[PDB]
């Protein structure tokens, strides 16, 4: 957006030295084909587990029984003859 | 890059196998971490 000076215009580009237009232009590259090498294995001798693992630990319980149960020898109180 | 962060209690340590050990040798650990605290409520 530069604007014209009418006291001292100047043309366009003249031609100058070239840099030999054949080193301006590569080659296309050329790829040959490929491969992924050797026979993977199926699995890997993981440093950690897996899985999930639990923040808290929890109590667990089994039930017990208790025995056979016997009788007793009371002390057995006194009779109501109205004192009581 | 990648934080310890064990998930049941005892699964990552830290080893130092000594060479001498002279009397009151001790191994003096310095921790920094994340953790989440209780009261999970994110300003209610």
């Amino acid at each position: 957006m530069a604007l014209i000076n009418p006291q001292f215009p100047y043309a366009g580009p003249v031609p100058i030295p070239g840099p030999a237009p054949t080193e301006t232009m590569p080659l296309l590259n050329y790829r040959v084909e490929g491969r992924i090498a050797g026979i993977q294995q199926a699995r890997q001798f993981m440093p950690f587990l897996q899985g999930p693992h639990r923040e808290v630990a929890e109590q667990t319980y089994y039930a017990i029984g208790t025995g056979i149960q016997m009788g007793q020898t009371f002390n057995q109180p006194l009779i109501n003859t109205q004192e009581g | 890059d990648k934080p310890i962060y064990t998930l049941q209690y005892g699964n990552v340590g830290f080893v130092v196998n000594p060479k001498t050990v002279n009397q009151n040798a001790r191994l003096l650990m310095g921790y920094e971490y994340f953790t989440s605290r209780t009261e999970l409520v994110n300003a209610g």
